């Protein structure tokens, strides 16, 4: 053995030694993909969720930390409308968070169209997604009113009862809690046509001002990573 | 000075040896081809699984003797030694089994119930050590059991191979703490590991109703297969140990005790069913 | 707008082309001459492969 | 006028096409069918590479045929010595997410690039013993996907939006901008004198372009779907494309037409990677369905099959020398075949 091969040995060992150090950092942090539309309100959580916890840019990342747990999220911008292409490097992503509006009328079906191309792609047969019911604030606002009226643009709404299992706060009028559960129908709907048992559909009710998002993260993540965990040690 | 007699004992245990040996042979060689996959594909329950199996092989391997000896009537013809070796595998190996299954149920209840935390406890390294610290657990008590001769002859011209009748003094007090140690500790351990994964399972929201209770089937399952195993061997060990010694009680419950310990042979058998043959991911590797 | 792309047709269109035979035969000679260098296709002594 | 415009490129196309159907003279199978079939090829795992974190979407040979640069999502390219496994040095990224690679001709840079919109060029040869970023290149708009460099000055790159570029290392500014495509362009290779360089897009159109100049030359239509990867023939008149259509094809450029396809009933997953061989004898080949193929380029039989992953295959490549060929897959292994 010559001083150039010990050489090059002691530098693999040192470079080995660094990447065993950086693979428990590596998995120790959750990955969550956040998608949404430009009426939506992704801009307010990223802004008033990391405070609480270069012009051509494709990637920004943010850090937060919930219980001494790592999470980062990545939005994506300055991007074309195509997205077959760049949506296949997030397989091992623990989360996609869509965040829909649900005080736009005329842009629900787009986004209906959107989560149903999510739900239904290829590369994405495996990986969870937690939904953000954002601005329900103007939902109210915009139905106790006359200027509107959301049968209009869905026929089906004149057939809904409420469902059962139903959790309204104080203070609350009854329409407002009607038309706010067929959002989340619709959407639920979608989720289940098909997709089996391999992955499921987290809804949720949001403000744009509140801090409670974090812990619902949490609490969708710990449930996801549960679930692999059972699947892996051999339960189910 | 108490020949007792064992109609039963040359009755009913070929079958159950012969049948323990044909079933088990192959189903724990697939069972470690099973645990050889999953090994390679970094995940910490291979290493618990092949020492399992492996054990389970250590096991059966010594039946044919034992199976050599109840053919034979009375008669114990391999040597003066193996008897203080197939002793070994027959009464003292099936601790590393449940020392393993402990290990399982403490792993499983680490990954379901605190999937946040702990991720040091949860690797291939710590796998090896306690794999090590099991091993040599069963390397001390097998340096143990050999300062003692333990061949007598019969009246009638035989050799039995590790029973003495009138419980000797010196096996009173292994009695006692291997009725401790082994089945009250790790019963206790298995219980509270399980109610927590049970607990974990039924707080979830993703799993649909029809899969908790499944789970539920498989860990309820798991735990009555491992009480009907061993419960009865221990009781009775316990009911001989401590006020059942004179050689006419003696002569009464020889039944007993042996049916117990002809029981206790089926968790070769159960363990790969349970471990390695009742999950998707070895149905989708057949 | 649309006239850059009839311009680049049309710039294009007007090439020089040869037959399909003589591709043909090009490649297969090409082949043929470098047909005793390359390692996958004849396997080289045992002395001479460095992995 | 619109509708004269229209009528006039209807026209023009037609005629072109015309052309190109009357040019046509014998399938390359009956030129073909007068020389020995290649022989059954097995070829085996010499070496084994760990050491990534997560999947690997990129691999290049250097050319001295012995260093080695690899991608993963982690973040982080390592430089591999093949014939002792050693590793040589460990290069943690801004960015984590990358798809692509390149190695320095001369063996002084390595590049990176991805999902950031920025072309990295690294420095390996330094004063000190570290490792550290010359220049970072911004000015596209979608996301990278290849680059290639010709000399230690000048660059070539791929984005997202229809455009592909040539670029200045010691000033950053573009020096000429390719258009015309009109969909993502995903794959480049520059021709081995260095003067020419072909992409394909998600248009099922490849192009070739001059690099001095600025302007394109031809435009080849065979593919249905989305095209995926692109290789020059050692002559550089020829290149082969492979595609989400489960068929491979090779063009050849003073023909201009579409030559032979190697298509099979069997196979139904899509091509992800395709490079030829020194003496342009066996085409190889990745797909998606966890094995990695070899085709005979002259007489489309199918000849070998390399099988050793467990899951899907990103990368290849194939030595100058010509004595060993290395693939990638989502497992985070390397497997030097030979």
């Amino acid at each position: 053995l010559s001083a150039e091969d010990k050489a090059a040995v002691e530098r693999s060992k040192m470079i080995e030694k660094q990447l065993q150090k950086d693979k428990q950092v590596y998995r120790a942090t959750h990955r969550l993909l956040l998608l949404g539309a430009d009426n939506s309100g992704k801009s307010t959580i990223v802004k008033q969720m990391r405070i609480y916890h270069v012009k051509t840019s494709g990637i920004f990342e943010t850090k937060f930390q919930v219980d001494k747990v790592n999470f980062h999220m990545f939005d994506v911008g300055a991007q074309r409308d195509e997205r077959r292409k760049w949506i296949q490097c997030f397989n091992d992503v623990t989360a996609i968070i869509f965040v829909v509006d649900s005080s736009d009328y005329n842009r629900l079906q787009e986004a209906l169209n959107d989560f149903k191309s999510i739900w239904n792609n290829r590369w994405l047969r495996t990986i969870s997604v937690i939904l953000f019911l954002n601005k329900q604030d103007l939902l109210a606002e915009k139905v106790l009113a006359g200027k509107s009226k959301i049968e209009d643009y869905f026929p089906e709404f004149a057939r809904y009862t409420t469902p059962e299992d139903a959790t309204p706060e104080p203070g609350e009028d009854p329409r407002v809690t009607r038309a706010k559960y067929f959002i989340r129908d619709e959407f639920l709907r979608i989720s289940t046509a098909s997709g089996d048992g391999r992955h499921y559909c987290y809804p949720h009710f949001t403000c744009s001002v509140d801090t409670e998002n974090a812990r619902r993260i949490f609490n969708d993540c710990r449930d996801i990573i549960q679930r692999m965990h059972l699947r892996q040690y051999e339960l189910l | 000075s108490c020949t007792i007699d064992h109609t039963i004992h040359q009755t009913l245990a070929p079958v159950v040896y012969v049948t323990v040996l044909v079933v088990g042979f192959p189903a724990n060689c697939l069972s470690l081809y099973f645990g050889y996959l999953q090994i390679k594909a970094r995940n910490e329950l291979g290493v618990y699984l092949c020492n399992l199996t492996v054990a389970d092989l250590f096991y059966i391997c010594s039946l044919p003797f034992w199976l050599q000896y109840v053919l034979q009537h009375d008669n114990w013809s391999h040597g003066d030694l193996s008897c203080q070796v197939c002793g070994i595998l027959l009464y003292e190996n099936i601790y590393i089994s449940v020392g393993f299954l402990c290990c399982i149920s403490v792993d499983r209840y680490l990954a379901v119930a605190h999937p946040f935390r702990f991720h040091q406890f949860r690797t291939l390294k710590a796998a090896v050590g306690v794999s090590v610290v099991i091993w040599a657990k069963e390397l001390l008590t097998s340096i143990y059991f050999l300062m003692h001769e333990e061949v007598i002859e019969d009246e009638n011209q035989h050799r039995v191979c590790f029973e003495h009748y009138p419980i000797q003094a010196w096996q009173r007090a292994i009695n006692y703490y291997r009725f401790l140690v082994g089945f009250l500790f790790p019963i206790c351990l298995l219980l509270a590991s399980y109610q927590g994964i049970l607990r974990a399972v039924r707080r979830s929201h993703g799993t649909q109703k029809s899969r908790k209770d499944q789970i539920q089937r498989l860990v309820l399952s798991t735990v009555v297969i491992f009480l009907a195993c061993f419960l009865p061997y221990h009781v009775l060990l316990l009911v001989r140990s401590v006020w059942e010694a004179s050689c006419d009680f003696a002569k009464g419950v020889f039944n007993a005790y042996h049916f117990s310990l002809l029981l206790t042979s089926f968790n070769c058998v159960a363990d790969p069913v349970l471990y390695c043959f009742v999950s998707e991911t070895t149905h989708r590797d057949l | 707008q649309a006239r850059k792309l009839v311009e680049q047709l049309k710039m294009e269109a007007n090439i020089d082309r040869i037959k399909v035979s003589k591709a043909a035969a090009d490649l297969m000679a090409y082949c043929e001459a470098h047909a005793k260098e390359d390692p996958l296709l004849t396997p080289v002594p045992a002395s001479e492969n460095p992995f | 006028e619109l509708d004269q415009l229209r009528q006039e490129a209807e026209q023009l196309k037609n005629q072109i096409r015309d052309a190109r159907k009357a040019c046509a003279d014998a399938t390359l199978s009956q030129i073909t069918n007068n020389i020995d079939p290649v022989g059954r090829i097995q070829m085996r795992t010499r070496r084994t590479l760990r050491g990534h974190l997560a999947k690997i979407y990129a691999m290049h040979w250097g050319t001295d045929s012995r260093l080695l640069v690899s991608a993963s999502q982690d973040g982080k390219l390592i430089i591999w010595d093949s014939y002792t496994t050693n590793k040589v040095h460990a290069i943690p990224l801004r960015s984590s997410w990358v798809m692509t690679c390149a190695y320095a001709p001369s063996g002084n840079y390595v590049a990176c690039g991805g999902l950031d919109n920025i072309c990295s060029i690294y420095n390996l040869k330094t004063r000190e013993g570290n490792v550290r970023v010359s220049r970072e290149l911004a000015g596209h708009t979608g996301y990278l996907s290849c680059c290639r460099f010709l000399d230690d000055n000048q660059i070539v790159t791929s984005s997202g939006d229809t455009t592909c570029a040539l670029w200045d290392i010691e000033t950053g500014q573009q020096t000429t901008t390719f258009t015309g495509h009109t969909g993502d362009v995903m794959s480049l290779s520059l021709a081995p004198d260095t003067r020419l360089f072909v992409s394909g897009a998600c248009d099922a159109s490849a192009k070739l372009w001059d690099v001095r100049e600025g302007m394109c030359r031809q435009t080849f239509t065979g593919h249905e779907s989305d095209i995926n990867a692109i290789c020059f023939f050692p002559n550089g008149n020829a290149f082969a494309t492979g595609s989400d259509d489960a068929t491979c094809r090779l063009f050849d450029l003073r023909a201009d037409q579409e030559l032979m396809t190697y298509s099979h009933d069997n196979i139904i997953c899509g091509i992800t990677s395709v490079s030829f061989s020194k003496s342009g004898r066996l085409l190889l080949a990745g797909y998606d369905d966890f094995n990695c193929n070899v085709w005979d380029a002259l007489k489309a039989d199918r000849a070998g099959v390399l099988a050793g992953h467990d899951n899907r295959v990103s990368c290849l490549g194939v030595t100058d020398d010509g004595m060993a060929v290395a693939t990638g897959s989502w497992d985070s292994f390397l497997k030097i075949w030979n």
